[PDB]
């Protein structure tokens, strides 16, 4: 279970976005968010009354407030070397060593790929291209840079992780069994699409089975996706003869599941 | 016909920009220019790609072409990208394909000069660049006056040395005041055998 | 690179004509994050929804998820709407009932 | 595609060899050689040439080498040379026409330029000539060492510029050592538009 925060900035404001924002993941929920424009970083939800110490959310909005400063820069210094709006991502975050520790992780994105990696240990930024030379030498180019940035992911960020597995379990290990659905469409011509919901889920794994007489027919195509409850949704899709439709079921696997669930049309 | 171009080394060098691989189909005396196309990277078929309606030349033959944007490693990575033509007038499709050079990128030393003595009299007078053993033949040379990039200034092929590498010259145009004035003067030059890709050796006086 | 989105449309909870549901568009894989979402019924814009915080894979790709409240019926056709760069013209998805 | 060739501008300026306007053939299986040959050096017809029997190359093709002498008179009259060759046992056969490239000479301003101080380190270094400005294109360049033709040299293709005239730049490769050491290296040009088609500077150590 990873602690991993996505950091983003961006030139083009024609849509609203602010010019720098941020989210806080504790592995496939959010317990974080941040924007330049509020100027603070806040609880998530469910997160909200996780029982912290009272500097808490002081510490993550300033630590924040940092790399907005980081990333802004770099924004800025970047769009007048070079022509044309773009997009700076990176992803900050730990794991824990199976013995209490960091497993830190650091690559920076921009307009789409990666371009940059920072060593927390060293304090150095790697990378193969001439913008990892203009923001990785800007950012350097600032006494507090490295140590900070390094301390974010090789201090701060362990504690604060084994801080919400302590302090959060009851969000981490909350568990919610699908609720099943299967249906017909016409399909394709002379043929037909069977489709298997899955409603309202926690823990984003799940394995779903379709079953002809019985035995074993596939897997169809998954697809999974945010019900913006906290929870999750996902479906998968087998084409098969019409009029057979009948002779298939569908069945799935998953924690809120003791046993696999078989579901009929 | 059809006919398979790389990217730019500029655009492939460089994160920011975007490199395109391109397709275009000459002659045709209006058959069914609707002319299908068909990407692949590494055999497998993408629907990324920008076709642009056909044009007829001075010839009165039709002309097409189709760009595809491409992600920049997956060119310095290897990747073969081809672009299959189809067509009913053709008897069967037409297919090219092409991947970077093969090779390990030697990358260029880079050296600048002033204008020779013999030169100083003239109106305008001669910076010049030696861009030498890089591999592939794959570069990019521009000057700036200033970090500005400029304009009078003409680059070589890049040339076969006797080694097996290349290199080239590049030559900046000023009149002999700018050049006196002071100002600086950058060959900056893109390979992938570069840190960074880049580099750029400045000169004055 | 530039990405093209991947858009869509499912209810929160099993459709049942009549009662009180949620309707979701997941648009995911897509570079840059400028983008314009809308949900639709009948044709138009099904205003007060809801956006997720915008975020991104592993592949930096972004994904946002929009939804508002909402009650199927036989008639009622609702719509995923979204406007980005990669599309030619506004691309447009259809809600299936069995998804 | 077979294009037509020009004379080795060494050889139709006084040079030692007679000027051939050449007519390289390609693009042959090794089983069906046929690419005949007529020229006809303003609409006649020259029996003049020589064409070296129908080779053959590894990529299944002809190393064709047919040869035409000419005289430097008629190179220099915007003259032509068609090499219309006849084949009926043949695709897409060839002919393809070439005459001096009609324009008022212009000369070209020659100057040396010494290996650059930061050059200075390697093991060998560059001994490079700047030869600038010159009309038409057909010249020729060598290096010299005291008198001493050279190998070690290579000659970027002429490269036009931004007033019509074209440049080009010669870079000799030496042992640091024949630096150092004081010796004549010069710069050897062949136009039509220096004084006597021939001009050389010079530089040591
Ligand atoms: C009607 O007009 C059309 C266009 O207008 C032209 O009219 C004529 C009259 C001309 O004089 C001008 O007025 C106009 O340009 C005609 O179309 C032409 O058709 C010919 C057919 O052979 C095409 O020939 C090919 O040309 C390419 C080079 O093209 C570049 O340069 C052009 C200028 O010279 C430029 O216009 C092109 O755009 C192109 O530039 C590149 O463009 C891309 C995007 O477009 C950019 O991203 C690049 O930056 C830019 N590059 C730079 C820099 O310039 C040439 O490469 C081709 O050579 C191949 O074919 C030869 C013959 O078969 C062969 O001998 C060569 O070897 C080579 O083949 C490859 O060989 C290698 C190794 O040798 C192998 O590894 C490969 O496998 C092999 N190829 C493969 C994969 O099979 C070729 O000569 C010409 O390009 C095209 N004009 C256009 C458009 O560009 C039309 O013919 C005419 N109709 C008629 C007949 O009446
Ligand atoms: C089997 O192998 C054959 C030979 O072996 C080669 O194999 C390949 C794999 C190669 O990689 C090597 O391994 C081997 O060389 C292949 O034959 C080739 O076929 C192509 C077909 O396009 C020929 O391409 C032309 O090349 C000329 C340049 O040729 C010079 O340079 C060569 C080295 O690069 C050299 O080998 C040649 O000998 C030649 O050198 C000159 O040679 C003469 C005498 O031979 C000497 O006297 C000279 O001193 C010497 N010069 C110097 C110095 O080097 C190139 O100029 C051609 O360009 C024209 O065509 C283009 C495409 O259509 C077009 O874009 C250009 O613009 C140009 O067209 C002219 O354009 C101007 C203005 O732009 C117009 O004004 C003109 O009107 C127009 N032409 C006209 C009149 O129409 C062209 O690219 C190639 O030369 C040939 N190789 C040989 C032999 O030299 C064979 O293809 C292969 N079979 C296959 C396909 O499997
Ligand atoms: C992290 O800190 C630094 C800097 O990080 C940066 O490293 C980049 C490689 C890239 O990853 C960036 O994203 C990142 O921010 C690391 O140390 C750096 O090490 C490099 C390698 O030596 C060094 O590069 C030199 O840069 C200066 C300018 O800043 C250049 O002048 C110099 O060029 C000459 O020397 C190099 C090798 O030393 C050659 O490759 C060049 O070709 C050139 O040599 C000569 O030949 C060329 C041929 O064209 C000529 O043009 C030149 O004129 C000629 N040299 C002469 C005479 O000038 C180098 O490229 C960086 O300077 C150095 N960092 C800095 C800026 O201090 C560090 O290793 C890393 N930490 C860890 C833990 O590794
Ligand atoms: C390091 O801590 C690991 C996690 O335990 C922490 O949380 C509570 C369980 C608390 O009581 C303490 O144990 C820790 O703060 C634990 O699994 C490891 O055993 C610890 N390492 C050791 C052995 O010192
Ligand atoms: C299933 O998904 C794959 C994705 O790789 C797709 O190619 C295929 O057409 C899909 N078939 C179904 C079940 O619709
Ligand atoms: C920026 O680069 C030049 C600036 O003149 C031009 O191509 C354009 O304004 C910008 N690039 C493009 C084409 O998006």
């Amino acid at each position: 279970l990873p602690l991993m925060y996505h950091l983003a900035a961006v030139s083009d404001l024609s849509t609203g976005l602010p010019s720098f924002w941020a989210t806080g993941w504790l592995g496939a929920q959010q317990y974080l968010t941040y924007n330049n424009l509020r100027q603070e970083a806040d609880p998530c939800g469910a997160w909200i009354w996780e029982n912290q110490v009272s500097w808490y959310w002081e510490k993550e909005t300033t630590d924040l407030k940092s790399k907005e400063q980081l990333f802004l820069e770099a924004i800025r210094t970047l769009e007048n070397q070079i022509n044309g709006t773009f997009t700076l991502q990176g992803l900050l975050g730990c794991e824990l060593a199976p013995d209490n520790s960091s497993l830190p992780t650091a690559v920076f994105a921009l307009n789409g790929e990666e371009f940059m990696r920072f060593n927390p240990r060293t304090g150095n930024w790697s990378g193969e291209w001439p913008e990892t030379d203009i923001v990785g030498n800007l950012w350097m180019k600032q006494p507090e840079a490295a140590r900070k940035e390094s301390e974010f992911l090789l201090t701060s960020c362990p504690e604060r992780l084994l801080g919400h597995l302590e302090r959060g379990r009851q969000n981490l290990e909350w568990k919610e069994p699908p609720s099943m659905r299967l249906k017909a469409r016409p399909g394709n011509s002379g043929s037909s699409v069977l489709t298997c919901a899955a409603f309202s889920f926690y823990p984003p794994e799940l394995k779903f089975r379709f079953l002809r007489n019985g035995l074993a027919s596939g897997s169809g195509n998954c697809s999974t996706g945010p019900n913006g409850d906290g929870s999750f949704h996902a479906w998968s899709l087998l084409e098969v003869k019409r009029g057979d439709e009948h002779h298939y079921q569908c069945q799935v696997e998953h924690e809120g599941l003791a046993q696999p669930l078989t579901v009929d049309l | 016909s059809v006919f398979i171009f790389p990217p730019k080394t500029k655009d492939v060098l460089t994160i920011t920009l975007t490199p395109k691989v391109t397709c275009v189909v000459v002659d045709i005396s209006q058959n069914d220019p609707e002319v299908r196309f068909s990407w692949f990277i590494d055999d497998v078929e993408v629907h990324t790609a920008q076709t642009h309606a056909p044009e007829k030349q001075s010839n009165s033959t039709l002309r097409s072409v189709s760009e595809l944007p491409i992600v920049h490693r997956d060119w310095l990575n290897g990747k073969t990208f081809k672009c299959k033509v189809n067509s009913g007038a053709f008897p069967a499709p037409i297919e090219k394909s092409i991947s970077k050079p093969e090779g390990t990128p030697r990358g260029p030393q880079v050296y600048t000069m002033a204008p020779p003595k013999e030169e100083m009299t003239q109106s305008q007078v001669s910076i010049t660049c030696m861009v030498k053993g890089f591999y592939p033949p794959d570069i990019y040379t521009e000057w700036k006056m200033n970090g500005q990039p400029q304009e009078n200034y003409k680059n070589t092929p890049p040339t076969m040395d006797t080694d097996g590498s290349y290199f080239l010259y590049s030559k900046l145009n000023v009149k002999k005041e700018t050049w006196q004035q002071g100002n600086t003067f950058t060959c900056s030059v893109l390979h992938e055998g570069l840190h960074n890709h880049h580099t750029e050796k400045s000169l004055s006086h | 690179i530039q990405k093209t989105p991947q858009i869509q449309v499912y209810s929160r909870h099993p459709p049942e004509n009549g009662k009180p549901n949620f309707l979701n568009c997941y648009v995911s894989q897509f570079h840059p994050p400028q983008i314009e979402i809308e949900l639709l019924k009948n044709g138009k814009k099904i205003p007060n929804i809801e956006m997720s915080d915008l975020s991104f894979s592993k592949d930096w790709s972004f994904y946002i998820l929009a939804h508002t409240e909402f009650t199927p019926t036989e008639t009622d056709v609702y719509a995923c709407r979204v406007k980005h760069v990669t599309l030619k013209e506004p691309k447009t998805v259809t809600w299936d009932r069995d998804m």
